């Protein structure tokens, strides 16, 4: 129930066909959004039942360039706005509009924290104007930016007699908004009624259901188990009597706005018991032999790392380009990203940035982990799969293009993927649109890559299926379960049989052949050429000489040598 | 300032007769605040006052008032009780039978400023007159935690005691006088906030971390902390010190964290704690931790391999109760090095206890006292036998901590023992604590250590005073030595100069290393002339060694490789 | 006082007592020590 929001400021979809299917795969079932909801872009016809239950975000509602009739967030409850789309607002609903929005319909929405609300350019909202956001906002940012559309070219009913002060959302008689702090007595933030009897919890942000702290209808700094306040408990306990430090049982680990048992994965966990994307200076990650991995201090230098893009070395770049090609010099392990723009394969007159070659991604060979995204959009004619990153093992997308997907490809010249070693992408989605070539889209088993349930392959305008039979695009039957990569035998993921050089083969030349392979349980390895090749038996069987039944020409007790 | 209040860990026992009982509890408690160790009041008569109890406001312990005379006990200012210490596994507040033989014991115990108990329980008995006790409700100050094990009773019998305080609700006085009741702060009180309040106002309680009350919903108006006590406000976890940043995305500097010592929260260690990376100011790390300095300051780190033993110390871990160290708990120091604890040589180890069934201890066995090294706490040496005349036991004792200290002050304690000379041949640095040498019958070489110089924490005394006289070592059979620095001398022997001028060799001291008439040849390195290369001919009324190296020589004694004397 | 199972159990010429009033077995210590046992030597002052 936990997602990780989009980050798509303005900028147009990549794809409008599975943009909603993105929405989908992403927003279904969340209830807390680390990141932003973000609803851009939507025609008409757009099944958003994906919605009715996100209750918590953590950055900015976003609501912009849609042509739905209504966005149903009436379960939304707070908007805590860690990241906030302008400098000053976290409600930013722009753009929208016969199309256009009709009614709001937030109904449960009572608290922002942080941020102000940017409504506007909506010709075709009722209730925009007539919202006491005094009531919603907190103490803090009570002078907040409350930009307001008021011009709306629609007139339309009043609000509904059964409830007063006329603060209603829309028309239904159930939808008009219950105040939550105009209508305290004393010195209550949150309240129920007007009664200083019913006042909440000073933990409680969006109202309460009783005056316990367990019972917040959402909460203000951290909850766990249902019991939410101000300091999360953590690993270490400090005894004040013999001035000691012990671990503690009931520590949870902080995720977010909230306290879990133990956060998921491409959450690298610290020693403060505060998880999170990126680890702080002097911090190495290491794996802890379960899967996930939790960073600790380092030695004494801790000098030379490799890095890469959305990092400390390169902020303002966006691509690859040969001016930081050098820092990727034979890293096993990039901290960041990887992106390849249209530009970065262009020359511009008067920067001295010569455009990339396809002899100069060779050093890009020994990489196998990024911890970020893989966006590639342009690729030059050369060789038309990506063997240049055929030993990558996991894409861990901590940092996501767009704040959606891990693997986009756009506009490519790519016929057969060759990911070779792909066993593992950690978060985000996979996203592949507009490829004319790329007939191998569907081959490859992306069940077996994910790891999150909220994750989805989002294919669209690829090579048909009848351009790909007529013309045997089509693999050898020994991939298994048609989970195959390109047409070689070399990129099978998972065959039946054993392997010789990076390359599933049918059997090995241990009765028959010219030269002689041992057997591993999953590999074939060929062992010295000098020992005798034994017609109809088992010859080889360690790759040291000393361990054949009879050798070519020399018996020497180490081992048999030819002089 | 919350001037710093020791405390007494000595229950039912009566120090001496009535009255040296009454001027030492006098002593003790003059003037403080915080308690924190155990506020215990017995054996105080009828004719004698209680003033100096009117300026404790808490107690870090359990509170024992019991087997009393005296009618009024001024415990007014007490605001809370920590319980820290239990008496009996599960109470704190325990008025135990303070009676006489007329049953008219103490007839009021005015606690005013009582409001909360964190932990333990509240045990009265045996009161036949106490006035305005019974009245008052305990569920205001104990906590649901800690009410099922709590009982107590009342038999007031001919006490001719009067009515209570009629303004105040509920019936609950501590005293007789106006504005003498209980100042009650849970149940008349909204159950909006899980911490105290101050009235009936729902929107108007304390926070989180004020116990006992406050004055005001600002945590600077707040009365006492919880569990940890920054500069005037009242916190949970006071910071430490690299946040993260929003701008940067790097380590910043702190704008409000500090360390955490205790209590207290302090911008600094002291320079024998061990600081975490947590920052917290601690005494001993986890138990898998490797106690290394790396900046200055002390730290532990992860240790790697076997990480084979650590020592808990008397006091603290498995021996906590044990008092001294004996036959029975010697053999869990054999191969030991740093003492993460105390160090108790009492008489009751060569006498033999007879109520725990332990053997006495044999004096061989200290030499393994030569394995240790350092002390994190405190050393009490109150027992030595009468054939071995100085402190050999620890000859190879470097440093000591003073981490936990003998009533809070003293670090090194050697009293009331046999010996004529201490022979701390290697104690250079003492971290914390104050060092007292008393009561010994025929120990000189006490005044002539200039312990200054010993000690870097400032606002640190001595106490020597009555041991050997400085008239009573002028003899021919003791004096410091010649040749050395006047700055300290351990012993007799040439072996225990501190600070030795010319020679410093190994552990001894002698006239000259011979560069002219010796047969080994000793070049001055920082004053201390080590022996050179072995290889190395010694020449007639020359240099023969230069520094450490074979290189450092003019003829060679069998072959040479060059600069090097080798011997093939 | 206090009978053989407690023998002992009081250092420094310390007395054993029986508290009847709360059934407990306690030291008199004599003027210097202070403790449970009559164990610890009081250092703030002399001796
Ligand atoms: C010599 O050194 C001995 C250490 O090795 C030391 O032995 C200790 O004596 C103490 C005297 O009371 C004990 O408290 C201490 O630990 C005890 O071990 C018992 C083993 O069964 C436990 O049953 C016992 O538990 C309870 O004991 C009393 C009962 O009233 C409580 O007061 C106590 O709090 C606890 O609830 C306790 O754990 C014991 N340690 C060892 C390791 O044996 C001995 O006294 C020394 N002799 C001297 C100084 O003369
Ligand atoms: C605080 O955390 C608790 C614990 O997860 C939340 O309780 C869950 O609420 C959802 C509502 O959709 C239920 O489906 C779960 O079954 C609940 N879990 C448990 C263990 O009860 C709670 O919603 C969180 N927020 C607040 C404001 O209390
Ligand atoms: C207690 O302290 C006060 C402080 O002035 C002093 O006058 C008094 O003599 C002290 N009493 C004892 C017994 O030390
Ligand atoms: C005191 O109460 C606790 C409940 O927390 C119980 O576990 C314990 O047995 C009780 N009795 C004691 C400490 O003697």
């Amino acid at each position: 129930q936990v997602c990780t929001g989009t980050d798509m400021k303005l900028r147009l979809p990549a794809s409008p066909e599975t943009h909603l299917d993105m929405l989908r795969h992403l927003y279904q079932g969340c209830q807390v959004v680390q990141g932003n909801l973000e609803l851009t872009y939507l025609p008409t016809n757009a099944s958003l039942s994906f919605l009715q239950d996100i209750q918590e975000v953590q950055g900015y509602v976003l609501i912009a360039h849609n042509q739905v009739r209504q966005v149903p967030l009436q379960r939304l409850r707070i908007v805590r706005g860690t990241q906030l789309f302008e400098d000053n607002y976290a409600l930013a609903v722009l753009d929208n509009g016969p199309g256009g929005l009709r009614e709001l319909q937030l109904r449960s929405l009572t608290e922002i924290l942080k941020g102000g609300v940017l409504i506007q350019r909506n010709p075709q909202l009722c209730y925009q104007d007539t919202i006491l956001w005094k009531d919603i906002f907190h103490k803090n940012n009570q002078l907040a930016l409350t930009l307001i559309d008021t011009n709306r070219s629609r007139a339309c009913h009043p609000c509904s007699p059964m409830c007063k002060g006329s603060r209603c959302w829309g028309e239904s008689s159930e939808d008009c908004q219950s105040l939550t702090r105009t209508v305290c007595a004393g010195g209550c933030a949150r309240c129920k009624g007007p009664l200083p009897t019913d006042c909440c919890h000073e933990q409680c942000a969006a109202g309460c259901t009783g005056p316990k702290h367990s019972d917040c209808l959402a909460c203000l700094h951290f909850n766990h188990s249902g019991i939410c306040e101000l300091h999360c408990p953590a690993l270490v306990t400090y005894n004040t009597d013999t001035f000691e430090s012990m671990p503690n049982p009931e520590g949870r680990y902080t995720f977010g706005a909230s306290c879990v048992t133990a956060c998921p994965y491409n959450y690298l966990s610290t020693d403060v018991g505060s998880c999170t994307l990126v680890c702080p200076l002097h911090n190495q990650e290491v794996t802890a032999e379960d899967g996930t991995q939790r960073c600790e201090k380092c030695s004494k230098p801790c000098a030379r790392v490799c890095y890469g893009l959305g990092m400390e070395h390169l902020r303002e770049v966006r691509a690859v380009t040969s001016a930081n090609i050098q820092e990727f010099a034979g890293c096993k392990k990039i901290f960041g990203s990887l992106a390849f723009l249209p530009e970065s394969f262009d020359g511009d007159p008067a920067s001295n940035t010569a455009p990339l070659q396809p002899e100069q991604l060779q050093v890009f060979e020994t990489l196998e982990e990024i911890t970020g995204y893989l966006y590639i959009s342009a690729w030059p004619d050369s060789l038309p799969d990506l063997s240049v990153f055929q030993n990558l093992q996991v894409i861990r997308g901590r940092i996501l293009h767009n704040g959606a997907y891990s693997l986009t490809l756009q506009g490519l010249g790519i016929s057969w993927l060759g990911l070779r070693s792909l066993r593992e992408l950690g978060s985000g989605l996979a996203l592949i649109h507009h490829n004319t070539h790329l007939c191998f889209v569907h081959t490859v088993p992306w069940d077996q890559l994910f790891r999150n349930p909220h994750q989805a392959l989002l294919h669209t305008a690829n090579r048909p299926e009848d351009e790909c039979v007529g013309e045997g695009l089509a693999c050898h039957q020994l991939c298994a379960r048609g989970h195959c990569w390109g047409p070689g035998p070399t990129q099978c993921v998972n065959c039946s049989q054993f392997l010789r050089g990076q390359e599933c083969v049918e059997e090995c030349r241990v009765l028959q052949g010219l030269p002689r392979e041992y057997v591993n349980a999953r590999h074939c390895l060929p062992c010295h050429p000098e020992c005798q090749p034994q017609n109809g038996s088992v010859t080889c069987f360690g790759p040291e000489a000393d361990q054949c039944v009879a050798c070519a020409h020399y018996k020497d007790p180490p081992f048999c040598v030819a002089r | 300032e919350k001037k710093v209040c020791q405390g007494t860990s000595n229950k039912l026992t009566q120090l001496g007769t009535f009255e040296d009982h009454f001027l030492s509890l006098q002593r003790m408690f003059n003037n403080c605040e915080v308690v924190l160790g155990n506020l215990e009041i017995t054996y105080v008569q009828r004719n004698y006052d209680l003033s100096f109890l009117k300026t404790i406001q808490e107690v870090a312990g359990y509170v024992l008032i019991a087997l009393n005379t005296v009618e009024r006990i001024p415990l007014e200012n007490l605001q809370i009780i920590r319980g820290n210490m239990y008496y009996e596994n599960s109470y704190a507040l325990a008025v135990l039978s303070n009676y006489d033989a007329n049953k008219t014991g103490l007839k009021e115990l005015p606690m005013r400023n009582l409001q909360e108990i964190l932990h333990g329980a509240v045990r009265f008995s045996n009161n036949p007159a106490l006035c305005n006790v019974e009245s008052i409700q305990w569920r205001d100050i104990v906590s649901s935690d800690f009410l099922s094990n709590m009982s107590m009773d009342f038999q007031n019998h001919l006490g001719s005691c009067q009515k209570c305080d009629p303004s105040c609700p509920n019936g609950s006085c501590w005293g007789a006088g106006e504005e003498n009741c209980q100042k009650l702060t849970k149940i008349i009180c909204a159950q909006q906030c899980s911490g105290r309040c101050r009235g009936k106002s729902p929107s108007d309680c304390c926070h989180n971390q004020c116990a006992a009350g406050c004055t005001g919903p600002r945590e600077s108006d707040c009365l006492v902390c919880r569990k940890f006590r920054d500069e005037a406000t009242c916190k949970d976890t006071c910071p430490p010190l690299m946040l993260y940043n929003p701008t940067t995305y790097q380590m910043d500097v702190n704008p409000e964290g500090k360390y955490s010592f205790g209590a207290t929260c302090v911008k600094k260690c002291p320079r024998n704690y061990v600081v975490t990376d947590h920052g917290s100011c601690v005494r001993a790390c986890g138990a898998d931790s490797y106690e290394m300095e790396e900046d200055g300051v002390r730290k532990c780190k992860k240790c790697e391999g076997p990480c084979r033993k650590v020592c808990n110390g008397i006091g603290i871990g498995e021996f906590k109760d044990s008092l001294s160290i004996n036959a029975t708990n010697i053999k869990h120091f054999k191969n030991c090095t740093s003492i993460s604890g105390d160090l108790h040589i009492l008489p009751v180890a060569f006498r033999g206890d007879s109520f725990t069934h332990t053997p006495p201890l044999d004096p061989q066995e200290l030499d393994i006292l030569k394995t240790v090294k350092e002390i994190t706490g405190f050393l009490l040496i109150q027992a030595w036998p009468e054939n071995r005349t100085d402190l050999h036991a620890f000859e190879n004792l470097e440093i000591i901590r003073g981490r936990t200290k003998q009533h809070g002050q003293f670090s090194l304690a050697v009293v009331s023992l046999n010996i004529t000379s201490l022979g701390l041949r290697s104690l250079k640095e003492i971290s914390d604590g104050d060092v007292i040498i008393s009561g010994n019958k025929n120990l000189c070489y006490a005044n002539t250590i200039n312990w200054k110089k010993l000690f870097g924490t400032s606002g640190q005394k001595t106490k020597i005073i009555s041991n050997r006289g400085e008239n009573s070592c002028k003899a021919t059979g003791q004096v410091c030595h010649a040749l050395c620095s006047p700055e300290g001398c351990w012993g007799p022997e040439p072996r225990d100069c501190v600070s030795c001028r010319n020679v410093s060799r190994g552990r001894e001291c002698v006239d000259k290393c011979n560069l002219l008439e010796g047969e080994p040849r000793e070049f001055v390195e920082n004053s201390e002339c080590i022996q050179c290369h072995p290889e190395c001919l010694p020449q007639a009324m020359n240099i023969t060694c230069t520094g450490r190296g074979p290189d450092n020589c003019i003829q060679c004694a069998h072959y040479i490789d060059g600069p090097h004397c080798v011997k093939t | 006082e206090c009978p053989l199972s407690h023998d002992g159990y009081c250092l420094h010429d310390g007395v054993c007592m029986y508290i009847e009033a709360l059934d407990k077995y306690a030291c008199n210590c004599v003027v210097g020590y202070i403790g449970e046992r009559c164990q610890y030597r009081d250092l703030k002052w002399w001796e």
